């Protein structure tokens, strides 16, 4: 199960941040600040996985955005590396060229390609094709 | 810190 | 081609004005400005049109989004959920799935919009409404739609997105209410999915069954058989075939990584063929593991691996034919070969978890060297870790001095937090799988040594204890501990062990005037004035079992003990042991003290009550 | 495009209206961790100005990046020298105090003249600079400071005439002068002290310190030059500030260990510094604490000083709690024998209240009370068992110890309350505790009909009990088959077994041994041993090395007085 | 002299920074954060010294504002100047809290670069500071009980009752941990008495203790009666007691907490035959007192069919019942160990198990509070009947009480 979807940068600032399990505003706050904490102090000389309370983070840094899914320890790292991998493929591609500002002054449906791709803690689409051609259905959308 | 960088390429 | 429609300046200049600000306060005065704004623009006479009500309603999810709290909006937020518009919709239900509430009017409101595009029968509204259902699953919601979402899933006629939509909100409400997702006809028409000719939708039926079949393996070990099929299936056609969801050349790899988990959730397939095509896909997957890679990008290889590491951990969670135990180990071997980081690790955990196997021929004993060089070169305490673990489970008799030594460097420099678990690890392997026993007390009294700190009473009672069983250490301990005292600082712990060591032994080095008993005396009266008072009472035994032992520094020994410092001690413990061997030294026969300070028997070997045994057919003793 | 490249254009624009109002987001930015740099020679040319506003400004820039880059620093020199000259004094005082924060080798040749100007220059403002300057300047170039002479500078300055100057000239020349021991650039002579004992006077509050801290240094060699000299400082004991008391103080007490006793003077030195001191602990928390590690020194070397006024080293219940224990220690150490009537009635309150931790601390201070007023040592056990009344357990456990050590230094005197206690081995479970129990059991068992099962009740759980127990249990048990054999057979036995079978710790094992062997052996000479008059147990140590108490009583001021280390440990 | 000042917000975030000497450096200033600020066990003192580096200090709000140096500088001085230091500080803009000061940037570096030259203090006194000061200087700033209660003598109880969590690594990593707090007050006292109640810190500025996979985030909340007036200056929790027991105040901090005991889990997976356990557990708390009713579930495996274990201090049984060893130990004090042994053999089976090896689980009482607490005095004022606040009887007693406290094995 994947608990939570962060998108932060180098300084904490969130950009993305979709929930998978029920949390007060006060809890959803410390547990972005942690993420922060933990994730920004590693050094690539380090691993992309950390314990995180019960729960481990897979991430990868992307230009000054760390994108962290917080998984069960039983997950498969691999599988969880790449997702976030080709979640953000399909962002440059939706974007073109993507960066930070897009993220943000797009950010309402930045969601919309998350909840594609992940739905309820699991994986949902993987197909870049796929997952493309439906982003481009919309958008055409009134 | 410059927010226009790509995320790939 | 069809036109392209979006974009909402309102927005993006709320947002630059925002992004804007010479101060952390005026975002804050901004914010009150456009709120003010935002109210009485629904407060007002004319309701407004979708457009702007769907971009005042996005601006206010922004305000949310950055950390200010929202008091209105909800109303006007479903109303949009009834617009024809997706664009409208869209932001109506992500409005209400970040800022959600308790009041039971709107959830119910809420929960009619819901009703009504799942019965549209339109996909993009079902799907926004099943969306809906999956980033909410409020219990009011389990209630309302639990029923509904099966009948959808399962329907022959519902598009391949919203049956993908649909499984994934099931799950979400039988992890929420398992009560309301009952065991219905559905059960094999679900499992009948993993055949659906959309892989995206097999992704999402496999997620749902690895979950159900975990309290209801018995309902679902049907999708063995299958999953298998498809597995089979994946990893044989190549580039050409499965286009769309191949990625960087590696075949629906989360797909496999999910069916490969689910087979995990059974034993291996209970029919023979069935236990055949998957063995034969297994051996393949570790086949393909070792071809030429078809690309060099660092995607194909970690999409490739996840899937290989998956198979692996089914391989090691069945435990059957060792010919695949021991290709795993072998691949898990190359990887900590490979000069890397996110392998070594996954290598080093999986191969530890390899180590519980009882069909490998212990593969993993093989790569004692590739992994003490892991744990030699990587820093990242991780992979430093995860490798001294393996090495612990996988210690015999026959690299134990071999581990130890390794094991000790990296105490040398070591987090504190790790100084005390590795002191024990280390303790325990030798203790346990030591021969030459001069081996054994060396090695315990290195971690006393430098590491000191952080043996505990029950290792350093050990080794005398260990001492005193075995003769053919006595004299070796009595020397070795005789040098390691020679240092200025050692811990106290050794002049504990030291201590002990030279009133029992000890008469037995002093042959040699580089340790006469005179010498020796000095030696640990050195460390005396500056030990815990538990030493000294250590020593003063110390001290008397030399008088016993060598009269010519009964002459000494005798008024240390009768010094004030001793016989005036403070602590009650000092006080007495003091009086009573100077008071011994005086009377005591010399024949008589000879006795009462003999050489004191071996330990008794303690040993285990067995708290619980097979009896009256049954665990529990 | 924007951000850092953006603040360049908002300096360079010639509307010094403009740079004015734009310099003032860059200095606001690297308070904000964000690297500037990219601007600093658009800065500095925006020093080529009149505004005293944004000058000042634009040095908080240059200052705070000098003590970071130095080596990007040094670029600005012919603008810092030019602000050298600037009529306005503050920005010549401003010139020199940043010219000098860049620590490199290099500048010791730019600065040399326009400091020996500022040295001699008309506001003392400027002056006050300058003569720190020279300390800023003697640590990267200890030499050069010798020699073009700004050492005989400063000893220019103690004689000027605004204290402002003075004070720091005094203390950049003893920072020196520290630096270099031997070398004597203070030296203090019989005659230039009367120099700076009348300085002192004046010099501002700060710098009273940095006088009387050099007047530590010196010595009079001569009776009457000790007591002309103390009777210049006597008044310094005032000035608030307790750093000024405290360093007035140091020097009154290096100075007044000469002269024996006659001469009202040395017993009026005496009388004359208790009030001063006692008004020290009227100050804030943090003063009374260093105050309080200093007179805890001084009452140890000169007791007659605080004789009387231990009523003010009572505790308040408000006190922080540093200063709360640092009052009792000192409370012990005036604990007379012509008063603990009043100590023990007050410990007796603190072990009552709510502040467990201090709780403890205080019952630990009656058993000390016993030990430093040998003749009280009775009302001392007479409270410990009225606190040991109240059942309270963490004050029992506590209390019980105490009395232990207070029977083992006083002879039995006290057998008469014994079977009384052991009404109380209901909670004792702290091992300390049972422990002493234990203990007081075995001795004194032939008062306790008891000792059977009261030893017996705790053998019953032995294999779970501290390794302090375990022996003490050990000893107890034996003792008592010595005293009441028959009675107790089945019990030396059953711990005997135990040590020797049971238990694991070596040193348990051995005395299970040496007792067992010891008995059945030779009982005539096991009672010979095991008991026998113990002597009466000395204390500890009490006070400090009379060598090294003199050598911080000599650092009463400083830190050293705080921690009582001298200061070779820290460094 | 002064080689460095300091100025942090409660959290110990740096908000003024000023290095006078070289000697200093990112050294002596998360040397005070971590050893002061974030102090636990330790008692803190007005100066302290951390790796031959004194360091003063001094909370003013919830500010913390601490001088460096590495010379044996006059002491007392360091806090004089300081005093001054706030006082003048205060002058331009009234409270020295947190707000203040990040409006205050540079009038206070440029303050500061005016009352200590090189480390020298400079004598301030806003005497004619005006003509240095060249910037502006942004300012800025019941619960009932019946009237005439009488008592016999006059009692008052305080339970400090805590529960604190923690999941940890085996390695010894605190994943998460939260101590729930509770001071409950009885007061059987008579009158009208506003009694102040001083702690120590250890608590900054509600749910009935739930959750699992959820956040605990800090908090406190006071009773009605309670007077926070004070509360910036140590604690001085100022109120009128209702009459007989309430619930003075309520809390959760996830900090700074003294977790009583690790639990170090040396598992050891003997191929699927058999498991070997040993566990260790360190009391780590202050040796002058006793932890109590201490149990710790080693969970076994469901295919377990044999256990036998090594107790040193006290005794464990099997329990299929529940699927655990449960070693029980009656007490044990601050600062010892103890150790127990089970090797446990399984049977065969295919596979299937997966284990997941759920935490070894500790339960245990302990006489302090975890999250630090201590309580410093409770001064009892009533004026009317004018009885001494020495005849208050006062007890407190604290009870620590595991929550869910697993290591995982």
């Amino acid at each position: 199960m994947i608990r939570f979807i962060l998108i932060q940068n180098r300084a904490g600032k969130t950009r993305l941040a979709k929930w998978y399990m029920q949390f007060d505003d006060d809890e959803k706050q410390k547990l972005i600040e942690e993420v922060h904490a933990v994730v920004t102090v590693r050094d690539a000389k380090h691993t992309n996985f950390v314990e995180f309370r019960n729960f481990k983070i897979i991430y990868r840094r992307y230009a000054g955005l760390y994108f962290c899914i917080c998984v069960d320890v039983n997950d498969n790292n691999l599988a969880y590396l790449e997702a976030i991998h080709n979640f953000v493929e399909v962002l440059n591609e939706y974007f073109h060229n993507v960066c930070e500002l897009d993220l943000v002054f797009n950010f309402y449906k930045v969601y919309t390609v998350v909840d594609e791709m992940f739905l309820a803690g699991e994986i949902r689409e993987t197909s870049q094709t796929k997952v493309l051609k439906q982003l481009l259905m919309l958008q055409s959308l009134e | 810190m410059s927010q226009i960088k790509r995320l790939l390429s | 081609a069809v036109s392209k429609g979006d974009g909402m300046r309102g927005l993006a200049v709320f947002i630059s004005d925002i992004r804007n600000c010479k101060s952390k306060e005026a975002e804050i005065k901004r914010i009150n400005k456009e709120l003010a704004n935002i109210r009485s623009k629904f407060k007002g006479d004319k309701a407004l049109d979708g457009y702007s009500k769907k971009k005042y309603v996005c601006k206010l999810l922004f305000i949310f989004l950055l950390g200010h709290d929202i008091d209105f909006g909800h109303m006007e937020a479903v109303n949009l959920l009834s617009s024809n518009r997706y664009t409208e919709k869209q932001i109506g239900y992500l409005f209400i799935s970040v800022l959600v509430n308790s009041n039971s009017e709107l959830i119910r409101l809420i929960n009619n919009a819901i009703k009504n595009d799942l019965a549209s029968r339109n996909p993009t509204f079902m799907g926004l409404a099943l969306h809906c259902i999956a980033n909410v699953g409020s219990r009011e919601m389990a209630e309302a739609f639990a029923g509904e979402i099966p009948k959808i899933l399962v329907a022959g006629d519902t598009m391949d997105s919203v049956k993908q939509s649909a499984a994934l909100c099931l799950l979400r409400l039988y992890r929420t209410s398992p009560d309301l997702v009952p065991m219905g006809d559905w059960t094999s028409r679900v499992v009948h999915l993993l055949n659906d000719q959309h892989l995206g939708v097999v992704t999402a039926a496999t997620s749902l069954i690895t979950t159900l079949a975990q309290k209801n393996p018995e309902e679902f070990k049907t999708s063995v058989s299958l999953a298998v099929s498809r597995l089979s299936r994946i990893v044989t056609s190549a580039s050409t075939d499965l286009q769309d969801y191949t990625y960087y050349f590696v075949p629906a790899p989360w797909l496999s990584v999910k069916l490969l988990r689910l087979l995990q959730c059974y034993p291996p397939p209970e029919d023979p063929a069935v236990r055949g095509r998957l063995t034969e896909c297994l051996e393949t997957i570790l086949n393909k593991a070792q071809e030429p890679p078809k690309s060099k990008k660092v995607q194909h290889s970690n999409a490739k691996n996840a899937v290989l590491f998956e198979a692996i951990s089914l391989i090691i969670h069945h435990d059957s034919e060792p010919n695949l135990l021991v290709r795993a180990c072998n691949q898990l071997g190359q990887f900590l070969q490979h000069r890397e980081t996110n392998l070594r690790y996954l290598a080093l955990e999986s191969m530890c978890t390899l180590a519980s196997s009882e069909f490998s021929h212990e593969a993993v004993k093989t790569h004692i060297e590739t992994v003490i060089n892991a744990l030699k070169t990587e820093r990242d305490v991780s992979v430093r870790q995860r490798a001294v673990d393996l090495l612990y489970a996988m210690c015999d008799r026959s690299n134990a001095q071999q581990i130890v030594a390794e094991m000790l460097s990296y105490l040398e420099t070591a987090d504190y937090s790790i100084r005390e678990e590795i002191v024990l690890k280390v303790a325990i392997l030798a203790e346990k799988y030591a021969v030459d026993y001069t081996w054994y007390v060396d090695t315990i009294l290195n971690l006393i040594r430098i590491a000191g700190d952080y043996v505990s009473e029950e290792v350093w009672y050990r080794v005398i204890q260990i001492v005193i069983n075995r003769d053919d250490v006595q004299g070796y301990a009595a020397k070795t501990v005789f040098e390691a005292l020679q240092a200025p600082a050692c811990h106290e712990n050794l002049v504990k062990v030291g201590g002990y060591i030279l009133g029992e032994f000890g008469n037995l080095i002093a042959g040699d005037p580089r340790s006469s008993p005179l010498i020796q005396f000095n030696l640990l009266h050195s460390k005396f004035h500056l030990c815990s008072v538990p030493t000294r009472a250590l020593l003063l035994s110390t001290y008397i079992k030399f008088v016993n032992l060598f009269p010519e520094v009964k002459a000494t020994i005798q008024d240390v003990l009768r010094s004030d410092s001793q016989l005036k001690n403070a602590d009650v413990e000092l006080q007495q042991r003091a009086v009573e061997y100077l008071r011994l030294s005086t009377v005591a026969s010399t024949d008589i003290l000879a006795t009462v300070l003999e050489e004191m028997p071996p330990f008794p070997e303690r040993e285990s009550s067995i708290l619980a045994k097979l009896k009256k057919k049954k665990g529990g003793s | 495009k924007g951000e850092i490249f953006e603040l360049k254009a908002e300096l360079n624009n010639e509307k010094k209206e403009k740079r004015k109002e734009a310099v003032k987001k860059v200095i606001a930015a690297m308070t904000v961790g964000k690297d500037v740099s990219s601007l600093f020679p658009d800065v500095v040319n925006c020093m080529q100005t009149d505004n005293l506003e944004l000058k000042k400004l634009v040095y908080l820039y240059l200052m705070n990046y000098a003590k970071s880059q130095p080596d990007m620093a040094i670029m600005a020199v012919n603008s810092f020298v030019k602000d050298c000259e600037d009529p306005n004094p503050l920005i010549r005082a401003l010139a020199v105090r940043t010219m000098g924060c860049i620590r490199v080798d290099k500048i010791t040749e730019y600065l040399c003249e326009p400091l020996r100007k500022c040295l001699k220059d008309e506001d003392p403002y400027v002056r006050k600079t300058a003569a720190v300057c020279v300390a800023k300047l003697h640590d990267i170039n200890a030499q050069m400071v010798e020699d073009q002479g700004f050492l005989d500078s400063l000893r220019d300055l103690i004689a000027d005439s605004n204290p402002m100057v003075v004070a720091n000239a005094v203390a950049a020349l003893s920072e020196i002068s520290e630096s270099h021991p031997n070398s004597n650039l203070l030296d203090l002579n019989p005659q230039n002290i009367n120099k700076l004992l009348t300085a002192l006077n004046e010099c501002t509050e700060w710098g009273q310190i940095f006088i009387l801290d050099c007047l530590s240094n010196y010595n009079p060699k001569d009776d009457r030059e000790a007591q002309s000299i103390c009777e210049r400082v006597t008044p310094r004991l005032s000035h608030a500030n307790s750093a000024v008391v405290l360093s007035a103080v140091k020097v009154l007490m290096k100075f007044l260990e000469l002269l024996p006793k006659d001469s009202d003077y040395y017993n009026m030195l005496l009388k004359k510094l208790a009030p001063p001191l006692v008004t020290l602990l009227s100050g804030e928390p943090e003063v009374q604490y260093v105050a309080l590690r200093n007179i805890n020194l001084i009452v140890q070397k000169r007791p007659e000083i605080l004789k009387q006024e231990i009523k003010v080293f009572f505790v308040k219940y408000n006190d922080p709690i540093y200063v709360k224990l640092e009052k009792l220690d000192i409370m012990i150490r005036l604990a007379s024998q012509a008063n603990i009537a009043q100590v023990l009635a007050e410990l007796k309150e603190y072990a009552t209240e709510v502040d467990v931790d201090f709780v403890r601390k205080a019952v630990r201070a009656i058993g000390r009370c016993a030990i430093k007023v040998e003749q009280s040592a009775e009302r001392c056990v007479s409270t410990l068992l009225d606190l040991i009344q109240t059942k309270v357990n963490y004050v029992v456990q506590e209390a019980i110890v105490v009395i232990r050590d207070i029977f083992r230094k006083y002879p039995n005197k006290y057998e008469s309350i014994i079977a009384t206690l052991c009404e109380n081995l209901d909670s004792l479970d702290e091992p300390d505790a049972r422990a002493a129990m234990i203990w007081i059991v075995g001795e004194y068992a032939e008062r306790i009909d008891n000792a059977d099962e009261l030893l017996e009740s705790f053998l019953e759980g032995f294999h779970d009990e501290s390794t302090q127990v375990q022996l003490t249990l050990l000893t107890a048990i034996v003792k008592l088959f010595l005293k009441k054999p028959s009675e107790t057979q089945e019990l030396v036995q059953q711990v005997l077994s135990l040590a020797t079978q049971d238990s694991d710790n070596p040193d348990l094992r051995d005395r299970g041994y040496i007792y067992w062997r010891l008995l059945s052996t030779d009982p005539v000479t096991a009672k010979e041993v095991v008991l026998s008059e113990k002597p009466l147990i000395s204390e500890e140590t009490d006070l400090i090395e009379p060598t090294l108490l003199d050598e911080l009583i000599c650092h009463i001021g400083s830190l050293a007085s705080v921690y009582h280390k001298p200061p070779n440990a820290f460094v | 002299m002064i080689g460095g000042l300091f100025i942090y917000n409660h959290k110990g975030e740096v908000l003024i920074s000023r290095v006078y000497r070289d000697d200093i450096g990112r050294n002596a200033v998360d040397a005070f954060r971590v050893n002061v600020i974030h102090a636990r066990q330790q008692v803190r003192s007005p100066v302290t010294n951390i790796a031959r580096t004194s360091f003063f200090h001094v909370k003013r709000s919830n500010i913390w504002l601490a001088a460096v140096t590495k010379q044996n500088v006059n002491a007392a001085m360091v806090f004089e100047f300081l005093y001054k230091m706030c006082d003048v500080m205060a002058a331009y803009f009234g409270k020295i809290s947190e707000e203040n000061i990040k409006n205050n940037f540079v009038l206070i570096y440029e303050l500061l670069d005016e009352i200590l030259d090189f480390g020298y203090p400079q004598n301030s006194e806003t005497g004619a500071l005006k003509t240095f000061i060249t910037q502006q200087g942004i300012k800025s700033q019941i619960g009932w009980r019946r009237e005439g209660i009488k008592y016999r003598r006059n009692e008052l109880f305080l339970d400090v009752l805590e529960s604190v969590n923690l999941l940890m690594s085996p390695q010894g990593q605190v994943l998460s941990a939260h101590v729930s707090g509770r001071v409950v007050m009885k007061s059987y006292l008579s009158g009208m008495p506003e009694c102040k109640f001083g702690m120590n810190d250890k608590i900054v500025i509600e749910t009935s203790k739930s959750g699992k996979q959820s956040i605990a985030i800090d908090d406190c909340t006071f009773h009605q009666c309670v007077r926070l007036s004070k509360f910036d200056s140590e604690r001085s929790i100022s109120f009128i007691p209702p009459d007989g027991e309430f619930e003075l105040m309520r809390y959760r901090t996830t900090k700074d907490i003294i977790l009583p005991f690790r639990v170090i889990p040396l598992v050891r997976e003997v191929g699927r035959t058999k498991l070997e356990v040993k566990v260790v557990i360190k009391s780590n708390f202050k040796p002058s007192l006793l932890a109590q009713k201490i149990e710790v579930r080693i969970p076994t495996p469901l295919n377990t069919s044999g256990v036998q274990v090594i107790c040193m201090k006290g005794k464990a049984k099997y329990k299929a019942s529940e699927n655990a060893i449960v070693w029980k130990i009656k007490r044990m004090a601050g600062m010892k160990e103890s150790q127990i042994s089970a090797e446990i053999e399984l049977l065969p089976t295919n596979d299937k198990k997966k284990w997941a090896r759920p935490p070894i689980s500790m339960n245990f009482e302990v006489p302090f509070a975890p999250s630090g607490l201590k309580v410093r005095y409770l001064k009892v004022f009533e004026p009317k009947l004018n009885y001494s606040d020495h005849d208050v009887i006062k007890w407190v007693r604290y009870i620590g009480r595991s929550g869910i406290y697993e290591t995982r094995c």
